[PDB]
């Protein structure tokens, strides 16, 4: 009447993806794992955009929702910033976000490109995907026109919105033979074998198992460049362990009322 | 616009792919739809049944 | 009209792509190989450079000044 | 007085000036005058064509280089 | 001190444009002419 | 016009309780917990703990409706054993596997990096 034992095992450790394995947990646990990696992921962004002065040819919303979907790195900054919800102060003081300038005029002749890269940042460390493969391209600026603005970054997670969405696409993967039969193939032979399936190439599918549980849950974490993906990893268990400590705190209080 | 580059078109706040072919009546655009009716100088021998003539000749 | 940021389905950064997607299909690669080369294994991810239309330079074709 | 010393060209009126000379062109009948207008034009698309040359040196000719070359 | 500053059609040039007065550019002179940006606080939500 | 915010779907609102307990009158030892502002990530690894534990008879969530955000947790014990504590142990014991399951990750990726 206990939890268990997981076990995990790195098969390829990259700075843009990490495939991991877990074995030895309920399916359940790995779905939600799954969930909290694609949502419940702290990261900076842009929101909160303050156009002066826009002559380009695009709207004036395209270039602040532009500017929400270009990463920040958060290696270490995440994790020491507050939710600007729960701020205790007025204005985006930089103890709880990071502020941006952006400041391009085409006076050559040539059209510009303007670029992640003319985001110039207060912070050293909460910079674009840029240190170290071309940048992120804003808008096309001519001869005449011109794109003044400075945004505020702030602490937000994917189930608020996309542009907190660390994780580009996870693939989980469980019981690669048919095992469990989970799924019935009406014609196995028409389907390729999975990348982590051991069978031979003589055999569709393993045979029936009866008394036989999910596990080996397979991960392949890919980073769009912000937070590293060990990083998200752990930024997730330790937001799901906090999530189950405020529900457990909550539950305590509310027996104790009673 | 008759036979006008692309260079002028864009100078001139328009645009080469634009059809064309529509008048402009107090700024709006009027295009008139092409009616289609009997050919004329040809000989019809209808069978109208709801009248008194068997067969009718119209020209 | 511009090349998004990230693709709607995955969310890959694909917007730092266009320019080096151009540049590869001039030199000598072709549309199958560069996608690969530039690093695009979804096929989810792959619309983005093929579907995409740049109407951006019809737009800066009008010039305001000069 | 301002477009007496300003110079037609700049920057915008380059298609209303084009056509206002093929225009007087047409209308003179005289022989020096329909050869000063036509060179005036021609040296009015020339103009136009360095000018959309220096600004679509880069991007948008690249770009109808890469169409040309795929088609 | 505001004299509602326009912006020309084709010229693009500034022109200062009062009430009961022509619609007209400070110089060629058309008929075409466009209004700046205001100077309120433009604050979008990059959502 | 009536689409609703973002932060709706996990900040509470003032007067709103995290967690209501309330017991059933159909059968005996039988509570029904209703959790505010949350979705299945934080139901269905509950559920499945409770599944495990064989004192626990009946173990099962629900979502009243998309669009809310709620969900209704349904626990029935035995007798002698009453679903509070069902609740309390299922939750320290997930804390403390995961936990375990963090250190092991990164206990991996330490020995991964040139090891
Ligand atoms: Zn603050
Ligand atoms: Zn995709
Ligand atoms: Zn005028």
């Amino acid at each position: 009447p206990y939890a268990n034992q997981p076990t995990v095992r790195i098969t390829e450790l990259t700075d843009e993806n990490v495939k991991f394995i877990i074995e030895n947990t309920d399916l359940a646990v790995a779905n939600s794992i799954r969930r909290v990696f694609i949502a419940e992921v702290p990261i900076i962004a842009i929101d909160w955009v303050q156009i002066d002065a826009n002559s380009s040819v695009l709207h004036d919303e395209f270039i602040a929702h532009r500017l929400g979907l270009i990463p920040l790195t958060s290696d270490d900054i995440v994790d020491k910033l507050q939710y600007s919800r729960d701020c205790t102060c007025e204005e985006f003081c930089p103890e709880c976000s990071v502020e941006f300038t952006l400041d391009v005029r085409c006076n050559e002749d040539q059209t510009r490109h303007v670029t992640s890269r003319d985001l110039i940042s207060n912070s050293p460390r909460v910079i674009p995907v840029t240190s170290r493969q071309d940048d992120i391209l804003i808008v096309k600026l001519r001869k005449g026109q011109e794109l003044r603005l400075r945004a505020y970054a702030k602490k937000g997670f994917g189930k608020e919105h996309a542009k907190w969405n660390p994780t580009a696409g996870v693939a989980f993967e469980y019981d690669p033979d048919n095992a469990l039969r989970h799924t019935v193939y009406p014609k196995p032979e028409e389907w390729p074998k999975s990348e982590y399936s051991e069978l031979d190439e003589d055999e569709s599918q393993a045979p029936y198992d009866p008394n036989g549980k999910p596990e080996r849950f397979y991960y392949n974490v890919e980073s769009c460049g912000s937070l590293r993906p060990e990083t998200i990893v752990l930024s997730a268990l330790s937001g799901l362990k906090k999530k189950l400590s405020d529900l457990q705190t909550q539950l305590s209080h509310e027996i104790q009322s009673d | 616009l008759n036979g006008l580059t692309d260079r002028d078109l864009c100078e001139l706040n328009e645009c080469p792919l634009d059809p064309g072919g529509y008048f402009i009546i107090n700024g709006s655009e009027k295009v008139l739809i092409a009616q289609e009716k009997m050919a004329t100088n040809t000989v019809y021998v209808f069978a109208k049944k709801d009248s008194k003539y068997a067969y009718t000749g119209e020209c | 009209m511009i090349i998004p940021v990230r693709c709607f389905t995955c969310g890959k950064i694909v917007g730092n792509k266009w320019e080096a997607y151009l540049g590869l299909l001039q030199a000598e690669y072709t549309e199958g190989d560069a996608l690969d080369a530039l690093g695009l294994k979804r096929y989810c991810c792959r619309r983005m450079l093929l579907a995409h239309v740049d109407l951006i330079e019809k737009l800066l074709n009008y010039a305001p000044l000069e | 007085e301002k477009e007496r010393f300003r110079k037609a060209p700049p920057n915008y009126a380059m298609k209303k000036t084009q056509l206002l000379k093929e225009k007087a062109m047409a209308e003179d009948l005289g022989d020096q005058d329909k050869a000063k207008q036509i060179q005036d034009q021609l040296n009015e698309l020339e103009e136009r064509a360095e000018a959309l040359d220096r600004q679509r040196t880069k991007n948008i000719s690249a770009i109808s280089y890469i169409n040309q070359r795929n088609r | 001190q505001q004299p509602m500053i326009y912006i020309c059609g084709e010229c693009h040039t500034e022109n200062e444009i009062k009430s009961r007065d022509p619609i007209r550019c400070r110089e060629c002179g058309y008929r075409i002419m466009y209004k700046k940006r205001t100077k309120r606080l433009v604050v979008f939500d990059a959502r | 016009m009536n689409a609703p915010p973002a932060f709706e779907s996990f900040l509470l609102f003032e007067g709103e309780k995290k967690i209501t307990i309330n017991k059933d009158t159909k059968v005996p030892n039988a509570c029904l917990f209703t959790i505010n502002k949350e979705d299945h990530t934080l139901g269905n690894i509950i559920k499945s703990q409770l599944l495990k534990d064989p004192q626990v008879l009946f173990a099962g969530y629900k979502v009243p409706h998309p669009l809310e955000h709620k969900i209704i947790i349904r626990v029935q014990t035995t007798p002698d054993y009453s679903p509070q504590e069902a609740f309390t142990n299922a939750i320290t014991d997930l804390i403390s596997e995961l936990s375990l399951l963090e250190e092991r990750f990164r206990v991996a990726i330490k020995d991964k990096q040139e090891g």
